[PDB]
Order: C-alpha cells, then structure tokens, then sequence
RNA sequence: GGAAAAAUAAGUAAACCCUACCAUUUGGAACAACAAGAAGUCGUAACAAGGUAUCUGUAGGUGAACCUGCAGAUGGAUCAUUA
RNA sequence: GCAUUUGCCAAAGAUGUUUUCAUUAAUCAAGAACGAAAGUUAGGGGAUCAAAGACGAUCAGAUACCGUCGUAGUCUUAACUAU
RNA sequence: AUAGCGUAUAUUAAAGUUGUUGCAGUUAAAAAGCUCGUAGUUGAACUUCUGUUCAGGUUCAUUUCGAUUCGUCGUGUGAAACUGGACAUACGUUUGCAAACUAAAAUCGGCGUUCGACUUAGGGAGUAAACAUUUUACUGUGAAAAAAUUAGAGUGUUCCAGGCAGGUUUUAGCCCGAAUACAUUAGCAUGGAAUAAUGGAAUAGGACUAAGUCCAUUUUAUUGGUUCUUGGAUUUGGUAAU
RNA sequence: AUGGCAGUCACGGGUAACGGAGAAUUAGGGUUCGAUUCCGGAGAAGGAGCCUGAGAAACGGCUACUACAACUACGGUUCGGCAG
C-alpha cells in the first residue's frame, strides 16, 4: 500500500490527516489566519485617504525610471500608505491634502514587477476618478 | 447509589472519505435494587421521566456478561 | 436509466414529444439517442427569423 | 517473522497428506493414552512427549491416531502441566537473562534482548488471559517469575 | 501478513495474463476466490480450472485463455446502494460495454449487472475486464 | 416565543389549498375548531378559491355576515371567515341548497363532492376515544370532535360510525379489522381507498396497516391515518375523482392522451 | 373589617471598588536590528583534484570568506589488480 | 557497531523436524531500550597523535595548506549528552 | 464583448497545487538513526456443496411460424439464470383458514364384488401470529413543511416566468389544471441466503424426553386444605454418532 | 455516599460564527458561502427587577443603577429609546 491508510473503520484518521496536512497551503493558511483583516485596508477592497505628499520612486532591475507615488493616510485605519499614481500626467492632478481612493495592484502582495515597496493604486482625487481627469472632455477642478 | 453508566458503541460515517470512525455515548441509568449489577455486562434501559440532572433511563432487563479486564478497551457493536 | 424505468418511459417520451412540436426530430427518429445528434444549426433554423425568410416572406 | 524487520525464513514440518494412522502400527487410542499420561507423570511437556512417541515408539502424530491432541489427553487425565509450555519457557529464559545480567550489569546487548523477551511474555499473558486459560490477576513482573522458582 | 486473498489470488492471476502465462497456480484459496473464479469463467474470461486439495486450504489452477485484460479487487469493499452504481460503472470499467464489477449481496455474489436484475447489490468486491 | 402565533403566510399555507403562490403574502388562518390547522379548509378558501361563489375578500365578509345565513356546516349555521371544515363534513349553501363532502383528492387536494339530499343526511364519523365518565355513563368521541352520550357498547376505540344528522342518530358502525374498506385522511398515501389487509400492532409506540384496492395495489400507513369508509367492500359514500385510486404518471397519460 | 405612608428580615441583584486571570485590538524611540542591491572596501572560500577535494556532525580559534582536530559520506578527482 | 589466544556467563539466525500450542498476529501517537565521534561532571590513566597555544618556513599577506614542539582530548570507571 | 465593458478585493474552477476517488517522498520538498511497545488501523482457510423435475416470466439465438407496418406481438427450440415449488439424511415449527388429492369406513343405486356420488384422516400449497445468537450492510414502504433544483401540462407576443387556461356554435352552462422525482446522516415497519464482527455444549455441562421431589402461581365466588394448570429448582433414567 | 467527563479529545481558547430550508461552481468526489422573504432562536442602549394577564422579564408597559435624549420660571417634568 501507500502511506495513506485504506480501512473502512479508519475514516477518522484520514479526516484528521487532511485537516492537518492541509495547513501546508498558503491560500488556506492565509484566510484561515485572519490575515486579510490585518492589512492596511482591513480586508477592504478600497480605502479613502489624505495625500501626505507626492514622492517619487525608482524602478528596479532592468528598468530605470521615476515612478509617481503619493504617500497617503487612510481614514479609519490611520496608516502610512505607498500609492502609485497611474498613467502619464496623473500626479499633476493630485494636490497635497486632497482626498484619494486607493485599491491594490494584482493580488494583494507583490507590487507590479517594476515598483519596489508600493502595493497601491490611486483612483480618485477629491472624489473624481482619475481616468476622468486624464481625458480632457471629462472633468477637472 | 442505584445508578449506573452504560456506554453505547456505534460507528459514524464520514461523507468525504466514505468510511467510519468509532464513537461512544455515555448514559446515566437508574437501577432498581431488584436486579443485581456487576461491571461490564449488557443492560436494557427504558425511557422513564427525568429522575435527575442526568438520569432519564431505568434498567428493565439485565444480562450478565464476561469481559476479561478493561471495559474501556471493550467495544462491541451490540 | 433502465429502459423500462417508470421515469424514463414517461419523461423520455414527453421530451421527445416536445422535440416534435418544435420539429427538431422527424417522426421516424423516436429513440432518445437521437436527442443528442442535434445541430445548433438545426435548432437555429426553427426561429421566427429563420422561418420568415425561408418562407419567401422576406428579401433576406 | 516476529520482532524482526529484516530477518525471516522457514524452519520445517509438514504433516503428510493421508489423515489416517500409519499401517504398521496397532494401538487402541487407549494404549497411547497410557504412555502419554505415564510419560507425562514423570514430568513431561506435551511438547516433549510427542517427540518421544515419534522418535521412540513410531507414532507419527498422536492426534491422527487418537482423535485427540496431546494437551487435551493430558488435561482429561488430571496430568495437566499447570502453566503452558509457551509462557513457561519464555519466562524461564526471561529469568535466566536476569540472573546473567546481574553479574554482568554492563552487558547491554543482553539488556536489549531481555526487553524483547519480556515484551513477548506480555503478549502471551494478554492472550492466555483472554481465553480464560489463566487467572485474570496473573502478572509477570519479577515475583511471578521467582514465584515459580520456588 | 496476508489479507483479502481474493486480492492475493486475483493479481497473481493478472500478472499471469499480463506476462502471458499459459496457466496459473493460486496458493491461498477460499470460497470467495472460487466463486469469483467461476463468475469470470461463466462470463468467459478464464478457461477450465482445477482445485487441488491442499489439506489446509486448497490450491487452485486456472487455465488462461488470453482475454483477461485486468482483474483486481477494491481495497475495503465499500458499501454500494443501487443508487451508487453509475458512479462505480463509469469509475472502474473501461467502457459501457464490459460491465464486470463483482459485488457481494445478501443474494450472494452477482455481476455488476446481475445486481440490477435482482435489484439489490451491496458491497463491492472486485472488477474484471 | 412571544406568546401564541396568530397569522399565516401565503408561502406557508398547505398545498391542500391549491393556493395562489403569487397571491398575496398571507392566507386566512384557520380558526381553532373541530379540525386541526393543516387538516382543514377555512370557509373563505371554500367559497372564494373553491366554489368561486365569492371572489375578492370583502365578497366573503358579505356572505357570512349577511343577515340571511348562506352557509351550513353539518346542519348548523356558520359565520366565521375561517371555520375549519374538515374531512367527511357536509356543507350546505343555503341560497342554492348545495350539499358537499369535504374530502381529499387522490393527489391530496381538498375536493368538494356534490351530494344528493340523501347522503346530505348522513355523515361519516371516526372514533377518537372511548371511556366512561360522570355518574356511571359511557362516552364516545369522534375526530369531528363530537362527544357522544350513551353509545352502542359494541364499539371499540378505532371505530367508524354512520351519522344521521337529521336525527343526530347513529346507525350501522364498523370497526377496522382485516377485510374492510378505508380512506386515508393524511400521509404520503392520502385520498386512497382500499381493502384492509391486516393490522400489525407493535406497541413500542406505533402500529401499522396494509391495504389493497382496485388495481390491487399494496398500501402501507399508520393506523391513525386509516378511516373506515365502510364495512366489507361496500363503501359508504360517493368518492371524488372516480374511485379512491391514483394512477402512475404513466397511467394518467395513457388514460388521457392515450400514449 | 378592608386599607394608603412608614418601618422589617431573608431573597433576586443593578451599578461601583478592590484582588487575580482570559480574549481581541492597538502602541513604542536615539543607538541598535532586519531586508534587498551593486564593476563599494579586503581578500579569495566554493565549481576545475579551484594549490593535491568537497561535504555532515561536534569542538576550538580568526579582519573576512574559513582553518584546524576527531568520526563519517560520496553525491569524488577509483565502480578495477597477492600471481 | 564488531577482527590475538583460551576459559566461563545469558543470547541469536539459518537449516532439520510425521513435536506441541493452535491466532496467539502487521504496523504503531502515547510510552520506553539503545545510539562512533566531538562535547560535559567527578576520579583514574597518560605511549602515540594531536583542536587552542609556542615556534620555524612560505608568501605582497598566512595566527593556512609543509616542518619543530605542545595542552584538552584521544584510553578507562561512574554519571550526562543525542546529533 | 457590446447597452454594456474595464478595475479592486474575497471566493469556485483550472488545482491529480491538499489527492477518500487522486498526488508526491534516491537524486527535484519530503523514511524518522535504530528496536520494543497499550490506544488506532488491518487480519488465513472449513460449516446444504449438489442433483432431478415442474412452473412463471427474461433474455438471447433462430437453415421458422401467425399479425401489424413504417416498428411491434404471439409460437416453437435451445440456453442461461432468476424466481418460486417439490423431492432428494436438505430454510423451520404451531395455529386458524382455505384446500387440494389419496387411503380406509359409512350411506345411496344397479348386479359379496365391478363402478359411481357423498363422509374421517392426510401435507403441500394459501394467509396471520410465535422461532432462526446480536449488529453491520443492502431491498422496500411509513417519515423527511412550503418556496428553491429537476420536471409533466401550459405559445405569459418569445422569454424571465405566472399557474393558468381551453370552447358561446349546447352558455344563466361546458371542458381541463395546479402532477411527479431527489432528499444521503440518526431514528421507526419490514424482505434477506453474501462479506464482516459477534455468539452457542469443555471445569462442565448442555440438548430432548419420562417420572419423582421442592419453590412460585393464573382461572376454579372467596378463604383454607388438598389436587391441578403454569412457570422455575434439582435427582434420576431413557434417547441422540452426545 | 463520592461520583460525573476525557486521545472514540474532555476542560479551555478563536471564529469579520445565530442553526436550518438553501446559495455559487461541479464528469464523479469535492471547494466556499449562507446578515438577508420560510422555520426555529435571541434581542430592543447595557443590565437586573416587576405589574398585569390565558399569555410575556414584555419592552412602540413600569422600577432602580450605568451611559444618554427632550422641556424648565432650575421647584420639577417627559406616552424619553427608530435593530418598525
Ligand atoms: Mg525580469
Ligand atoms: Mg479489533
Ligand atoms: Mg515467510
Ligand atoms: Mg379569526
Ligand atoms: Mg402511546
Ligand atoms: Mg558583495
Ligand atoms: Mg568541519
Ligand atoms: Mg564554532
Ligand atoms: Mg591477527
Ligand atoms: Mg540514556
Ligand atoms: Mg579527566
Ligand atoms: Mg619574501
Ligand atoms: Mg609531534
Ligand atoms: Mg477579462
Ligand atoms: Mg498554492
Ligand atoms: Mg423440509
Ligand atoms: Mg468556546
Ligand atoms: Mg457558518
Ligand atoms: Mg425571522
Ligand atoms: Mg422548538
Ligand atoms: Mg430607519
């Protein structure tokens, strides 16, 4: 036989074994350990915040570039956040102290290959979708 | 005092693995003096009104039986 | 199911009867096995659209 | 092959086909039963008695001839060897070990060997007790062994 | 030690047809081993077979036609309601054309199929195709 | 819970009422009466959705409140939106002299059987309990929650009586024993009518019974669900949906569309 | 004779305090610490028998990689030599 | 892990069995017996080799690979350590 | 892709990437250094096999028959197996019912007998209750609310979906509906022959049977005393391949 | 009198846990959810107490405490609790 036991009377055994050997899964181990609740958004999908300052960050390995980023202060959470401002002129709209809406970039964890320690995207300025501010015929204040 | 604990031995099925595990419920039983007890014998209880916190079963028919030692080890799908 | 299943005998027939009212299978195609060989192309042809046109009732 | 993850073979002994008693021999069950119990009285193991009846008085398989297994014959005739060969012997050497260990309180291979032998004895007790073939309060510890020594 | 000699005997046999043996000697044999055997025989998988009387527990010799593709047992012999059948038919059998999943019933031992006839079945035993 | 429930939900009201799912949200809750909640048909249901004499809700409010008295249940007047008309009852619609049997389908839906001034007289009663009470007197009780004084003594507890409503008189009873006809008031088998085969009591707390009928089908149900529709093959009342016998979904098709 | 305020004892026990303990969150600093990177700085450990080999354990020493003793394993730079 | 002779002490496989016993069994959390080196405590012992150390040489550098010496250990009794 | 389409996060599938089905474990991650060992898990083989005949379907086969058509039925054989019977040292016993035939005896008729009808005895078969160590497990039905899922009928303009609706040319009334299935786990009723566990006679004692004796006891109006029925206790003797 | 429970997991802890009916994807087996129309439970600011009644510890009733809401001529008052 193989490692696993094949008895009709040994269900219990197999059961406990699976519940145990199962902790070896990160996806499991992750949600199981209320880890999602401890991140900056507290599980949340999005978070409002105030711009603490627009800072720039350098690209990594084969890339060399000045990334646009805003240091934000989340509201009820109250944490320092590193937030990447999307497309071209974008940072030209973010005025310091305005209200911003941030969300993650591809599965909360690794930032885009290029960025260093940034885990967030900026989608709203004073409650005005960026895309909107990006295309003239849309909006501006 | 005129109260005994009977242990029932049954199997439980496990949906996934499609197999069973062992399990035992313990039961508070009242024994009228009439029948004579002994440890490790099969007994027949009836459903009588609550007589105490646990008790809710009275002995009605006793069968003497022999188990050489551990009553705990003993597990029979009786 | 067994070929003589109270269920099949009844639901099978009724399913077919419906393929007939909508004309997807021809009289001589009873057996369930045929319910499968049904082109989406065939079932598409039995639409008010596909019909009005194939009834020379339209230019296209 | 008992307590051995590695060693294992086949000693011998295969009862011949023909279930009847050998031709050449003539002995009402009773005739044997006498020898058996007589021999036994002298203080013999059903294990050893059978050996004689084969080596000495050409009786291959007492069971085949009597329709009775030695130990049974013996038990019916009061001549029952109290404690079974099985247990008896194991305990014997189990003990012999202890004596040797004493004057050689350092012989480790023997400490080990005894551990195995004492282990077996607990396996027989479990058994022989369950077949109500030995009082439940039986217990081999050191006193059960020295008890038989007297 | 040994267990489910039906399994002991069964694979010893498969190994036979698979190696191309002309016949097989199965050492530890039982009623079960034999019933299963006459069920394979009856369905035409194995050929004529003889049971030698080992004064202990018989030895059997089965002739090998050459049509056995595989014949094994199933680990613990789970219980199987008649409703649990397709599950196992699509599971064990290589097609909806060689239905041979031997089961044990109260009605004895029947072919995967016969159990639907008698309308009962119960615990799985083995399979052959 | 707070106290005692007092309403009823559309969704929760029995499938026996063949109710309007989309309907509203509630449904007239049966009033505490002769028959149990589930086993009953409140008048409002009986006229509105059943007969269809009424319609909107206020329609009833008129009928049962109108100083004319248009509804009779077992020779008595009733003016309660939800009087629980139960099994084997007799309802008369004054203004038209209509007489009905409160009986279950063969599919278990409450059906209204039309009676002739003849049967409208007798009603079938099943015996609940039987014991002697005050000052050496015998009392019998019927499912219909009837309490009887000085009843014939040859009546065992699980009996079935024929009642002459006109004289509030009994006549020809018949216990349940191997060889009679019966109606099953509730169960996975209600609405059926067959010949009692035998009654195996198990005392441990639940006795069972078997049955046969037209196409000689085998039926199984608990005694409490057996109502003796008659003694020795002859039924005592006209049954709805022909004879009390249901068809395979297969037999229904072949009978109707003949497949 | 009924009977309001008052007062009474045992009781249910709100809150509050003190004495221990649990759970869940959240906090904290210079120096320090950790993380990652490089054609920083010093040398060269390892691959090549990588100056006559790595490697495991344990022990001791050292700018650093590491060296060294005792015992192993080849994943070795041998599958081999009484005549 | 175990190789000088000889003598005791209890043990073991395999083979041989027409001997008994007749399921006594397979594996195993708990729970125990062992477990070269190196290392540790308190005594012995101390020939050889030798961590640390002292020196020569080699190197641009060598408290490293060679060489001269040398302490602990390496041997032992009784404890402990478990890789 | 399209009145929609991006994005963030948790979650399903791809995940045989948490694996009972269904993984891997020399070197890729992974056998513990090694043995003992109660829990746990797992356990060899034997106990009516088998044969003959009858019957009901079932299938399948068909150098074949009768019918019908746009695909079925009946008939015959062979065969298998099912079933169920019976019988064969062979899955039961009692009851009541029904009973089916036979062996005697009676009565009746013709000429003691040839024969016939009608009685007692007799078991199948035919039901219901009592028995076959106890469960597992499987069949089956009782129970498992409604809504939801599946699903029948049903042109809501199709459809979601509601459960309605169909024909005024019998219209102060007609026709038809609101079906059905699944529901595992634990409990109840119940059919059972396999596997599996469990059990019965080994100190002895058991079994069946007869008598004796002692204790206990129902109906006999009730209380005694006998007897007696009914349980239990022993002793003995008989029977059985103990 | 000294028991009752426990590795066939007691006792204790976590749960962004009220349980079901069910919901999403599904070859089979599974994986993840069920605050939320049905049912059952619990509660009405926290907590305890009670009147009344067939019936509630009710709470769109009352009493006191903790924290509060509304009016005041500051004496005192409120039919003051929107998880309808
Ligand atoms: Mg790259
Ligand atoms: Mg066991
Ligand atoms: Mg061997
Ligand atoms: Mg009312
Ligand atoms: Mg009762
Ligand atoms: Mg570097
Ligand atoms: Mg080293
Ligand atoms: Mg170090
Ligand atoms: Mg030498
Ligand atoms: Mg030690
Ligand atoms: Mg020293
Ligand atoms: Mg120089
Ligand atoms: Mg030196
Ligand atoms: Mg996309
Ligand atoms: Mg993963
Ligand atoms: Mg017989
Ligand atoms: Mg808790
Ligand atoms: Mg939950
Ligand atoms: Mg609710
Ligand atoms: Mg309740
Ligand atoms: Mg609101």
């Amino acid at each position: 036989g193989v490692g696993k036991p094949r008895g009709i009377r040994a269900g219990r055994k197999l059961a406990r074994h699976r519940k145990d050997q199962r902790w070896a899964d990160n996806d499991f181990n992750k949600r199981l350990l209320g880890s999602r609740w401890r991140n900056p958004f507290m599980g949340a999908s999005h978070a409002k915040g105030l711009v603490t300052e627009k800072i720039g960050i350098e690209s990594k390995q084969p890339n060399s570039a000045v990334r646009k980023c805003v240091r934000v202060l989340l509201r009820k959470n109250s944490k320092k956040i590193a937030a990447f401002v999307p497309m071209d002129g974008c940072l030209n709209f973010l005025a310091e102290n305005d209200e911003v809406l941030v969300a993650g970039l591809g599965r909360q964890g690794h930032a885009v290959g290029d960025i260093p320690g940034v885990r967030f995207k900026v989608v709203c300025v004073k409650g005005i979708s960026l895309l909107a501010l990006f295309k003239g015929k849309k909006e501006k204040r | 005092n005129r109260t005994v604990i009977i242990r029932r031995d049954y199997l439980h099925y496990v949906r996934k693995y499609n197999r069973y595990e062992k399990r035992h419920r313990n039961i508070p039983v009242h024994i009228s003096p009439c029948f004579s007890v002994k440890e490790g014998d099969i007994l027949v209880a009836g459903q009588c009104r609550p007589i105490s916190k646990t008790v809710r079963f009275n002995a009605l028919q006793v069968v003497p039986n022999e188990i050489i030692g551990s009553v705990r080890k003993q597990f029979l799908l009786f | 199911l067994d070929p003589k299943d109270p269920r099949r005998l009844f639901e099978g027939s009724a399913l077919l009867r419906r393929m007939f009212k909508y004309g997807l299978l021809s009289e001589q195609e009873r057996k369930l096995d045929y319910v499968l060989g049904l082109t989406i192309h065939k079932l598409m042809e039995r639409r008010l659209q596909t019909r009005v046109f194939k009834l020379n009732l339209a230019n296209s | 092959m008992q307590m051995k993850g590695k060693g294992k073979g086949i000693s011998g002994s295969a009862l011949p086909f023909k279930r009847r008693s050998p031709k050449w021999l003539h002995m009402t069950p009773s005739t044997v039963v006498d020898l058996s119990v007589k021999l036994a009285k002298k203080g013999l193991t059903p294990s050893q008695i059978g050996v004689i009846l084969r080596d000495q008085h050409g009786i291959p398989q007492v069971r085949f001839l009597t329709g009775q297994k030695i130990l049974r014959i013996l038990k019916k005739n009061g001549c029952a060897p109290q404690l079974p060969e099985d247990l008896y012997f194991l305990i014997k050497k189990a003990l012999s070990i202890r004596k040797h260990l004493e004057k050689n309180r350092k012989d480790k291979d023997s400490k080990y060997r005894l551990i195995l032998v004492e282990s077996r004895i607990h396996r027989l007790s479990r058994y022989y007790k369950l077949n109500q073939k030995l009082p439940p309060k039986w217990k081999y510890n050191a006193q059960t062994a020295s008890a038989l020594v007297q | 030690v040994k267990v489910n000699i039906l399994a002991e005997c069964l694979k010893d046999l498969v190994n036979a047809e698979k190696m191309g043996k002309k016949q097989v000697l199965l050492r530890p044999v039982s009623k079960v081993v034999l019933k299963f055997l006459r069920i394979m025989q009856k369905n035409g998988y194995i050929g004529e077979f003889e049971v030698i009387d080992d004064h202990r527990s018989k030895k059997v010799v089965v002739e090998l036609i050459g049509r056995i593709n595989k014949c094994g047992v199933i680990s613990p012999r789970y219980d199987v309601p008649l409703a649990d059948f397709e599950k196992w038919t699509n599971n064990i059998l290589p097609s909806r054309q060689f239905g041979n999943v031997v089961l044990t019933t109260t009605y004895g031992i029947l072919t995967h199929e016969e159990c639907r006839k008698r309308h009962t079945g119960g615990k799985i035993l083995g399979f052959f195709y | 819970a707070r106290g005692p429930k007092k309403h009823l939900k559309r969704i929760n009201a029995p499938k026996s009422w063949m109710l309007n799912k989309l309907g509203g949200i509630w449904a007239t809750r049966p009033s505490q009466g002769p028959h149990k909640l589930r086993e009953s048909l409140p008048l409002s249901v009986l006229l509105k959705e059943r007969l269809n004499y009424a319609l909107n809700g206020r329609d009833v409010t008129l009928i049962l409140n109108d100083k004319e008295q248009n509804v009779f249940v077992d020779g008595k007047v009733r003016r309660d939106k939800g009087y629980p008309t139960g099994l084997m009852d007799v309802v008369r619609i004054e203004k038209t002299d209509q007489s009905f049997r409160i009986l279950y389908d063969t599919k278990g839906r409450f059906v209204l059987k039309s009676l002739s001034k003849e049967e409208a007289k007798y009603k079938l009663l099943k015996v609940t309990a039987k014991a002697i009470g005050p000052n050496q007197i015998p009392y019998i009780v019927t499912h219909d929650s009837r309490t009887i004084r000085f009843p014939n003594p040859e009546i065992k507890i699980g009996d079935t009586l024929k009642y002459d409503l006109v004289n509030n008189k009994i006549e020809n009873f018949a216990h349940l024993e191997s060889g009679n006809v019966c109606y099953i008031q509730q169960g996975n088998n209600i609405g059926r009518v067959g010949i009692i085969q035998h009654i195996e009591k198990h005392q441990g707390s639940f006795d069972i019974c078997h049955v046969k009928d037209a196409k000689g089908n085998a039926f199984a149900t608990r005694l409490g669900n057996i109502f003796v529709l008659g003694q020795g093959k002859k039924s005592w009342i006209e049954l709805p949906s022909g004879d009390g016998v249901r068809e395979t979904i297969l037999e229904e098709r072949k009978r109707k569309f003949s497949y």
